[PDB]
């Protein structure tokens, strides 16, 4: 039983920032990176960025703004993603998964932190 | 259970890149003379070819000559191996020399008919004359043609040049379009290089026209040599070759056009006056280009006028093949074999380098060990970047293959 | 910039194959995985390498790459297979780029 | 089995018998080396030898020619060396000269 579990359902306000954590369980944290995937309401699977366990350098993303930040804690075996300023845009399910086979897939999914850009 | 061999692909995650003073590397394992191998791995389907020989293992008499492909597999025991299923052999051995490339279900391997002999060693002699040779990737029972193909083409685009073959022994294949890696035989008068090229600074011995000179098997030869690629378009048997630009311009010696983080990357082996490992990513195919890694450590073996090291402009045709890969872009860490000794093929070791840096590396045999063809490839398999080579270790002669593990730890 | 163009919609009744293809620029060399989430869950990936299928699957999916498009077979769709399907691939270039997700509608 | 002692191309060497070059006795499997200090230096057959007037094995601040009696070697041309057989490595540069100072070498290998 592998599996990334993150937190609950979280309503921010514009402007504001949220923590979602990535934990793993059931597998070496180590060995396979971890990557960032969010599913807008409706539309379809999107990448976010690429982080490494053990290196913990720069982790890669696709191309936009440095509103998105990567860390991790090898200590407690969780990645972090720090979204200051959340759009309303900025909104959806957001999804740890792990870079099982390098470039060919990504094995394990994270059941999503519904994260909502509400203004009331 | 078992790890599928795919193409070096993914984010490298865990990777070393600091100098490690350690041996952490591990080789992991009469009268006929075996040269001129060739090995081409792509997608866990690889090829074996070489050039048995009786006696004399550079003039002897050519026994035979075999092409076969077999699919990389593990050995059971999570170690990389080399498995073969198909083997075949021409009717004359001496025409067919210096002999591939992937693409779905086939495996093409352009060849050359020569029945004078080597093309290089008397031109004139050698008539225009290529064979493509394919083998099904995987056997089948009363395939017919498919299974083994025997093709000459009628005609190809050489433009400038009045004959080209293959020389290299593995290729690429940019989408459906096949590439075989070739040199030109142009003529030595067609040829035109300006001397200023040339980099006759920082060294007093030299002369302006040693690279041009250095171009041809001889200052006298009829030909000088270009490396290239050939290309076929499979769906379409009209060829074209494609030649290296003018950038860090040298012998037409054999060479290995592969995919490494799904991007094509070439070698040439230093026959001319820079001993010194030339490689890099290509950054066009149909029009040829290869950003030459600016890699100021290893070099080759090779004779008094140019020996080991040598950055001076001289008139020389002599040296081996050691080629290399590319374990990772952003630390552009190579892995490959070059031999340690100044003008003797002895001493050598497979080498995880850099630019202006060697990471680690391992004897793969005695100093006094004699090796001088040297093929290099690295394919991964499941998350860890794995690298096959085969190498003549010599005190019967024989290339042989041996993989080396990649350490993604620095400790 | 890498795209993996996905056609929206595919109909297909109970019992005949279903054919989803991704068109992208030279997908022969690429490697390619398949994705299905049915609504409300996590992805599941179904196809990759073009040919092999992960462990404790159904055998009904396969898949083949040839030029610019990778094609997901299913021999014959049942009641489970009415979801949303989604491919990528890895390019060095750019990133780990992703489809568009197609839509199977299955009658009954 | 070892590197045999490196002959100098100095005209004031000692070593070399007049009128009757130098014979080396190498072996098969052995390493030499060629140290020049104004010289072309060829391996050539039976006849040239005798006769011996006019790539080249030497082109003469440190130039020294290794050499190894094994097949595998960096000469493409793929010049080799057999065991029972004999080559003559001479030269016939004068300053700027095989029978004046019998400038030769045996290959007995
Ligand atoms: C190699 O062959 C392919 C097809 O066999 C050629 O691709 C064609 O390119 C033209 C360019 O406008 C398109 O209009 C066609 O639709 C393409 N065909 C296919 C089947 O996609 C390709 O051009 C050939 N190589 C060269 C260098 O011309
Ligand atoms: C190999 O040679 C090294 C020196 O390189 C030589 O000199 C420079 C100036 C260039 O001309 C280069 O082409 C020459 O090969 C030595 O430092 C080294 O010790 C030699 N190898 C061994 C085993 O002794
Ligand atoms: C050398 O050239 C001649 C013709 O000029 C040819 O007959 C001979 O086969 C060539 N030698 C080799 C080794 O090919
Ligand atoms: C060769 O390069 C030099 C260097 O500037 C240049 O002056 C000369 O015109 C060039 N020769 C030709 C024929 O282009
Ligand atoms: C090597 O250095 C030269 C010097 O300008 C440069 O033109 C070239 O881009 C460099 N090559 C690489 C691969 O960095
Ligand atoms: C050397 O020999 C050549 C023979 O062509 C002759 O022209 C030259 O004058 C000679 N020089 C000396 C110094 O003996
Ligand atoms: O290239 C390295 C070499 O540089 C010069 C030689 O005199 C040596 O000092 C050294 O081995």
């Amino acid at each position: 039983q592998v599996q990334l579990v993150q937190s609950g359902s979280e309503l921010k306000k514009p402007g504001a920032s949220v923590k979602v954590s990535c934990k793993a369980s059931g597998y070496t944290f180590t060995s396979y990176a971890v990557n960032w995937v969010r599913q807008a309401p409706g539309q379809g699977l999107e990448w976010v960025g690429w982080m490494s366990t053990n290196t913990g350098d720069p982790i890669y993303a696709q191309g936009f703004t440095g509103r998105f930040v990567f860390s991790l804690d090898t200590s407690v075996s969780t990645a972090y993603l720090q979204i200051s300023s959340l759009k309303a845009e900025d909104s959806g399910v957001y999804y740890c998964a792990r870079e099982g086979l390098r470039g060919r897939a990504f094995d394990i999914w994270g059941q999503g932190t519904m994260v909502t850009v509400s203004s009331a | 259970i078992s790890q599928g061999v795919s193409d070096l692909v993914g984010l490298p995650n865990q990777i070393c890149l600091q100098k490690t003073t350690s041996t952490i590397l591990k080789p992991r394992l009469e009268g006929v003379c075996i040269t001129d191998p060739l090995l081409a791995v792509d997608n866990g389907f690889f090829a074996y070819s070489h050039l048995e020989k009786i006696g004399s293992c550079t003039r002897g008499i050519a026994k035979q000559r075999i092409i076969g492909v077999g699919e990389v597999l593990d050995r059971g025991d999570k170690v990389p191996s080399m498995f073969m299923t198909n083997v075949w052999t021409p009717p004359n051995p001496s025409t067919i020399h210096h002999c591939s490339t992937y693409h779905e279900d086939f495996y093409y391997t352009l060849c050359a008919v020569s029945h004078v002999g080597d093309p290089i060693l008397n031109s004139t002699s050698w008539t225009e004359s290529l064979s493509l040779i394919r083998l099904a990737v995987r056997p089948k029972s009363d395939s017919g043609d498919y299974n083994q193909k025997y093709i000459a083409i009628t005609k190809v685009e050489r433009g400038k040049y009045d004959k080209v073959m293959p020389y290299g022994p593995s290729g690429i294949k940019q989408g459906d379009t096949l590439y075989f890696p070739a040199v030109g035989f142009l003529p030595r008068t067609e040829f035109q290089y300006n001397d200023s090229n040339c980099p006759i600074i920082h060294c007093k011995y030299s002369k302006a026209e040693n690279c041009r000179l250095s171009m041809g098997v001889n200052s006298k030869s009829h030909y000088i040599l270009r490396s290239g690629l050939l290309k076929y378009n499979l769906s379409l048997i009209i060829l074209q070759f494609i030649e290296i630009a003018d950038n860090r311009l040298t012998i037409g010696s054999p060479s290995k056009i592969y995919n490494s983080l799904g991007q094509p990357v070439f070698y040439q082996a230093s026959y001319s006056w820079d001993t010194m490992i030339k490689l890099g990513d290509v950054d066009t195919v149909d029009p040829l280009r290869v950003q030459w890694r600016n890699n100021s450590v290893i070099s080759r073996p090779g004779q008094s006028q140019c020996p080991r090291f040598n950055v001076c402009p001289e008139v020389c045709w002599e040296g081996t093949y050691n080629d290399a890969f590319l374990i990772d872009r952003l630390n552009w860490v190579s892995a490959g074999v070059y031999l340690n000794s100044n003008q003797t093929a002895e001493n050598p070791v497979f080498a995880v380098f850099k630019d202006n840096e060697i990471l680690y590396q391992v004897p793969l045999a005695e100093d006094d060990t004699n090796a001088q063809k040297t093929i290099t490839d690295c394919f991964l398999l499941e998350n860890v970047i794995w690298c096959i080579s085969l190498v003549e270790i010599y005190d019967v002669i024989r290339p042989k293959l041996f993989a080396v593990k990649i350490p993604a730890q620095c400790s | 910039s890498y795209e993996l163009t996905q056609p929206p919609s595919v109909s297909v009744s109970p019992g005949q194959t279903a054919r989803i293809t991704c068109s992208g620029d030279k997908l022969g060399d690429k490697y390619a995985a398949w994705y299905q989430q049915k609504p409300g869950q996590s992805p599941v990936l179904v196809i990759y390498q073009n040919t092999k299928r992960p462990s404790g699957i159904p055998e009904r999916f396969s898949g083949s790459s040839s030029g610019n498009t990778a094609t997901l077979t299913i021999s014959g769709t049942q009641a489970m297979d009415e979801a949303d399907y989604f491919c990528q691939a890895w390019d060095s270039r750019t990133n780990w780029v992703f489809g568009g997700g197609t839509k199977l509608t299955v009658l009954g | 089995s070892i590197v045999l002692e490196p002959i100098y191309w100095n005209s004031s060497n000692s070593k070399f018998l007049p009128g009757q070059g130098l014979v080396l006795y190498p072996q098969i499997g052995d390493k030499l080396d060629i140290i020049c200090p104004y010289y072309k230096v060829y391996m050539v057959d039976k006849d040239q030898a005798d006769r011996c007037t006019i790539t080249p094995l030497l082109n003469c601040q440190d130039i020294k020619f290794t050499i190894k009696f094994q097949e595998f070697s960096p000469n493409l041309w793929g010049l080799e060396f057999q065991k029972n057989k004999d080559y003559y490595i001479i030269s016939t540069s004068n300053g700027s000269v095989c029978q004046t100072r019998a400038m030769k070498i045996l290959m007995k290998v």
